[PDB]
RNA sequence: UUGGCACCUCGAUGUCGGCUCAUCGCAUCCUGGGGCUGUAGUCGGUCCCAAGGGUUGGGCUGUUCGCCCAUUAAAGCGGUACGCGAGCUGGGUUCAGAACGUCGUGAGACAGUUCGGUCCCUAUCCGUCGUGGGCGUAGGAAAUUUGAGAGGAGCUGUCCUUAGUACGAGAGGACCGGGAUGGACAUACCUCUGGUGUACCAGUUGUCGUGCCAACGGCAUAGCUGGGUAGCUAUGUGUGGACGGGAUAAGUGCUGAAAGCAUCUAAGCAUGAAGCCCCCCUCAAGAUGAGAUUUCCCAACUGGUUAUAAGAUCCCUCAAAGAUGAUGAGGUUAAUAGGUUCGAGGUGGAAGCAUGGUGACAUGUGGAGCUGACGAAUACUAAUCGAUCGAAGACUUAA
């Protein structure tokens, strides 16, 4: 969200917490929102998962404590930020997803996430 | 169509047809009248004066501008209309309005006329460089004594003077500002009100003039 | 800062053009007869009658 | 509030409670024009409460009014509340608001600050 | 409250939806215009706040889905909230239930009226 | 740049690197237009014209430089006292302390290295940014304006389509067009999401008070904590850089000879850039070249004077305005502010009483009671009475 924000990876990909490095899209952009691809490095992990700590990967912002406006005066505000570690295609790297995800992620091509998400 | 004059009531929100919430500004435009019709007999530029709000008739006490003085009353009788406040002048209209004063009804604006608004912006009294020009304020902790002053105000001793258009503290707001490419949400007759997508300049109770966008 | 050069007594009197003070804005009392200060109570004799 | 009186919130509120009590004790006082423009709006609402009369209307009066006793009742000792609910209220029970009036006197010496005589109508 | 603002914007006000109180448990039947069709994805949970007045009256529902609490803000008079059904009337002793945004378990319970 | 000189300054012109604020050049990093390729296409190379706008965030290091991580259309090179300390810092270098290595017999010194170490000034003139007064603009005014000029803006990616088309064995993959949608940045506003909200509501602790209980008040950052109205605000909500005409640069030419030919040039005729001039937005008639248009006032006495007219103020109530003045809204024939009666929104169920508990308490009476700035009505209070300023229209010449 901010290039120092510690996100909770809600994806079963070995990584647990990640630190934001750069918010892709724009020369000098400084804020990402739900459905925005961020470059981040893994700070914590689970023993025996493909994403080992100390590596730079890509993720998408799935939850946020500030939320989205949804174009018709309807606000959604999750309780804690979270990201899914993702590949160079708009598709997840893991196999499970934990917790809610936002519907404005479907406008992008993250249909595999919402397919895997437990609810939207 | 006929750019009219109005009074800024407030802001509200409406719901579209796909239910999209829409911020809207409410303007009242009652008692528009055309007071005079320029031609090339007068400076060579077609135009029409319209007066928006009416004053009282002539009086002898007459010490608060609510009572039309004699010159304005003459001018407003020469079109056969009550003395108006807020006389303004519209170009970019064909002279098909009458030199007489017919009511300039809001009904000329028809449900999706891209219109732009002009008004005097809200007044901020004597703001500083940060507020007035959005400059970056210096640090505040590490032994710093520079917080909100302007930066340096020129080069040292080559020019030896301060150029014009320097950004220094002074009086803010108040200027005439114009917002372009706004939309007409609805036109409510029986109140002479118009609803505009967004937010026009100036405070509430402030004069605003509407026009059809030149772009 | 310090004045680089003393102020000529012409520039002093030019700057002091607007330093004049204005009249008090007074009227004649319709009861006292003497002068009062408009919208104030007559110091000399009695009421305000407003 | 409308206008800060060159004081702080507790200090200004004490100022206004004192002025209001003194006004309804003396029924006319000479003060400064801004203090009067504020004591005006305070004592207006106090006498509205007095005109109401109910007990809650008495305990609300009893928080924005001081505790002085009026010795000069000719051996009687009214509190300010007893004064305000008997005499002031029964007096002004007809008119619908506007219970005082301010009269400018002129510039006080030592400030040049205008002096006013705020009194009960 | 300006009579002209109201006179304009008082057809937008829905008329049949019930009146709850901030602390009641609601079920909102929202609509979903994405895809090529609508559904009615009920959002349950406690009423954290009602706010404002007029056409601009919003409320907030809060539900803890799976270890994660989601809050949704809805304007009252949106035509998308098809209906609102009140399960159980809670007792809150205040207007804004913001302390519930930091409670997590059996501490975020509300009584019944 | 490293220098060379020693011309100004030793009765004093403050160093480097950052910050705030910029500004200018072009020897152009990006975007724009072209030529030539050893240019099949996507991408290049190298030249030419072009300065409109743009040209990132971090790690390390006092550092500039520099190396690296990650994006970017691009992460340009330079001047401005190596721009800017009466705008900021004091981290390095060059004040006193102390120590290491080392040179010195020694006091002590560095090729060095390390820990610590007072950064004063109320702006007179010019300059700059905002704002009033005077007079002028051949009568005295109110209002609306034109525009000579001057300032502002000017950026850009990505996805879909044409079209897997052209081009290529393949792999790959288009010009020129349309469309949608972002980044950054400008500007307007407060309906929404939020922040603030010290004369709003509620809870709660210690202590002193109103004689006691109950209910309140004072003090303790506003005692603290939970909310929040108007206003002010961004991180919130809208809008912007549209579409185009004219003259052009490098280039592309047509016609065309001097020079039977050819030849873009000599005469002539076009085309041709994010650039110039308009178009967009803003100030603008002190534009002394002081412009215009409409309406108002225009007598009485002696070359002329006078006051009064239209109108404007003084004084007063104010706020959408404000440092003050000015700007607007009003001054009783009156809704300008206060009060009053209604609401709006905010809080969250007042006091008293009845009931249940033995008691802390709970319930009903009752979405109650309170409520600063928001909307409306109401002359209850105060804008009283008065006073000042303000014209009688020069001179020629032609009609």
């Amino acid at each position: 969200i901010q290039q120092e924000t510690r996100l909770k990876v809600a994806d079963n990909s070995g990584a647990r917490e990640v630190l934001t490095i750069k918010v892709l899209g724009g020369s000098g952009r400084k804020t990402a929102n739900i459905g925005d691809v961020i470059v981040c490095t893994v700070k914590n992990a689970t023993p025996g998962g493909v994403v080992k700590k100390g590596d730079v990967v890509k993720a998408v912002i799935v939850r946020t404590k500030s939320g989205v406006r949804r174009n018709d005066g309807s606000y959604i505000k999750f309780d804690e930020n979270a990201c899914v570690i993702i590949r160079d295609d708009k598709g997840p790297r893991g196999t499970r997803i934990f917790g809610p995800v936002a519907r404005e992620l479907r406008e992008g091509n993250f249909m595999k996430i919402v397919s895997l998400a437990p609810e939207v | 169509t006929k750019g009219i004059l109005g009074r800024k009531i407030g802001m509200t929100q409406v719901f579209g047809e796909n239910g999209e919430l829409i911020p809207v500004t409410v303007v009242e435009a009652k008692e528009n009248v055309v007071l005079q019709k320029k031609t090339v007999e007068v400076d060579g530029y077609n135009a029409i004066q319209v007066g928006f709000e009416d004053k009282k008739a002539y009086k002898k006490d007459a010490k608060s501008n609510k009572y039309a003085n004699k010159p304005a009353e003459g001018h407003a009788k020469k079109a056969d209309a009550a003395p108006k406040r807020f006389i303004r002048e519209f170009r970019n209209v064909d002279v098909d309005a009458y030199e007489v004063g017919q009511e300039v009804s809001v009904d000329t604006f028809v449900a999706g006329d891209v219109i732009d608004v002009t008004g005097v912006s809200k007044g901020k009294g004597f703001q500083g460089a940060i507020k007035r020009h959005g400059q970056s304020r210096g640090p505040m902790s590490h032994g710093s004594h520079f917080h909100r002053a302007p930066g340096s105000v020129g080069m040292a001793s080559d020019a030896s003077r301060v150029f014009k258009g320097q950004k220094m503290p002074g009086r803010m707001g108040g200027n005439t500002v114009t917002v372009q490419n706004l939309e007409v949400v609805q036109v409510d007759t029986e109140n002479k009100v118009i609803l505009v997508k967004g937010n026009v300049p100036g405070p509430k109770k402030g004069l605003v003039e509407i026009r059809t966008s030149i772009k | 800062a310090v004045p680089k050069r003393r102020t000529s007594k012409t520039r002093k009197n030019k700057r002091r053009t607007h330093f004049k003070i204005s009249v008090p804005g007074m009227t004649e009392c319709p009861n006292c007869g003497e002068y009062k200060l408009s919208h104030r109570v007559c110091k000399n004799c009695g009421s305000y009658n407003g | 509030g409308y206008r800060k009186l060159g004081r702080t919130s507790d200090q200004r509120k004490a100022m206004l409670r004192d002025l209001a009590t003194s006004l309804i004790i003396s029924e006319r006082i000479e003060t400064t024009e801004a203090r009067a423009k504020e004591v005006r709006s305070v004592v207006e609402k106090l006498i509205t409460l007095g005109k109401k009369g109910d007990l809650a209307s008495r305990r609300n009066a009893a928080k924005t009014l001081r505790n002085v006793e009026i010795l000069n009742e000719d051996e009687t000792t009214q509190t300010a509340l007893q004064k305000l609910f008997g005499e002031i209220a029964e007096r002004y029970t007809e008119r619908q608001g506007g219970y005082t009036r301010i009269l400018k006197q002129g510039p006080r010496r030592g400030d040049g600050a205008e002096s006013v005589i705020i009194e009960l109508v | 409250n300006h009579k002209l603002i109201e006179a304009v914007t008082k057809s937008q006000l829905r008329t049949d939806l019930p009146s709850f109180r901030p602390g009641d448990t609601l079920r909102v039947h929202v609509r979903i215009i994405e895809g090529t069709r609508e559904r009615i994805q009920v959002f349950e949970g406690v009423v954290i706040k009602r706010r404002g007045g007029g056409v601009s009256e919003t409320f907030t529902v809060r539900k803890i889905s799976s270890g994660v609490g989601v809050e949704r803000t809805f304007p009252l008079h949106t035509p998308k909230i098809e209906k609102i059904e009140v399960k159980r009337r809670g007792k809150v002793r205040r207007a804004k239930l913001y302390y519930l945004r930091s409670l997590r378990g059996k501490a975020a319970r509300i009584q019944e009226i």
